[PDB]
């Protein structure tokens, strides 16, 4: 059956093939809308509040 | 033309960046200064103060 | 008659509203705008530009990108000019002393 | 990519926001992988499944004791003779 009579096999393997694009592509969309939120947050970001009282501020905190 | 308007808006939010830095800093600083006087004061008051 | 309207069906009726003896265009409901980043948008392009707060504000118009106006208010221009003077002259044309010209220009806006 | 603090299914897991943990597992996760089957559990045995069968389990045998009874027994009739009027068919079925 297998070596003359099976192409349901191959068909199946072109759909998971087909299947795991289809994967990827949405972990890398679902990813991306989550750094997207993330970088919203660079505005509320301060880096002078990180500055001690009478100190001068560091550029390690991207000045 | 229309790249004009990109480094428009780009410098607009670089030149705001450089202000929210600044006026951070300065209100920052103002406010550690009015802690410090308060912080004196009470210092005075305390060697002022009376009772057991 | 008029049953409730569940919470699912509340975007189709803001842009397809039920009747009323005062509707709005509803043709026109998508049309309808209001930036409130106008100035701000403009004062941060004019800056990234390089002027001053002060030439910015000289600079500065009213935005254009508003809701359309109503083409009666060129198309009826005359008739709605004589309706007013009606209804100020008539104390807003109490028991019906301006349905003449409300019904020439009814008419001439409708056509049956 | 609108309205982030009201789109918290477009969010990320909490686990990212903590700045803690041969290949490594991603640290930048969103809750919208949820609305996905395959997204965290493997795609193993996945179109084999609906391939393991069984087999019914009726008997047709039922003893047919004919010794019993000595009257004949009504029968339907399941199709139309075709084998006679074959020509008017078309034209009769619908008498009675």
């Amino acid at each position: 059956r297998l070596t003359f009579f099976d192409t349901e096999s191959v068909a199946l393997q072109s759909r998971l093939r087909y299947a795991e694009k289809q994967k990827l592509f949405h972990q890398e969309l679902d990813r991306e809308l989550a750094a997207g939120h993330i970088a919203s947050l660079v505005a509320e970001y301060d880096p002078v509040a990180t500055r001690l009282p009478f100190q001068p501020m560091q550029d390690r905190y991207r000045v | 033309n229309a790249f004009s308007s990109f480094d428009a808006c780009r410098t607009g939010l670089l030149k705001q960046q450089s202000a929210a830095v600044e006026n951070s800093l300065v209100r920052q600083n103002m406010a550690d200064v009015r802690a410090k006087a308060l912080f004196e004061r009470r210092a005075v008051l305390l060697d002022l103060v009376e009772g057991k | 008659a008029a049953s409730t309207i569940p919470i699912s069906q509340w975007p189709s009726l803001l842009y397809a509203p039920p009747s009323s003896p005062a509707n709005p265009a509803v043709e026109a409901l998508p049309e309808m705008q209001f930036d409130d980043l106008h100035y701000p948008r403009q004062m941060l392009l004019c800056r990234g530009a390089g002027y001053s707060l002060e030439q910015c504000n000289r600079m500065a118009q009213p935005d254009a990108r508003v809701t359309p106006e109503n083409p009666a208010e060129k198309l009826l221009k005359e008739e709605a000019v004589a309706a007013i003077a009606c209804l100020s002259q008539r104390e807003g044309g109490k028991d019906e002393q301006c349905r003449y010209y409300i019904e020439r220009m009814y008419k001439l806006a409708n056509k049956e | 990519p609108f309205m982030w603090r009201q789109r918290a299914y477009c969010a990320p897991v909490p686990s990212a926001f903590a700045s803690q943990q041969g290949v490594r597992k991603p640290l930048l996760r969103s809750n919208s992988e949820s609305l996905s089957v395959f997204s965290q559990i493997p795609d193993g045995l996945l179109g084999h499944t609906t391939s393991v069968t069984m087999g019914n389990s009726d008997i047709f045998f039922l003893p047919k004791p004919s010794n019993l009874l000595k009257i004949a027994l009504p029968a339907f009739v399941f199709m139309p003779n075709l084998t006679i009027f074959t020509r008017a068919f078309p034209f009769y079925a619908h008498t009675s």
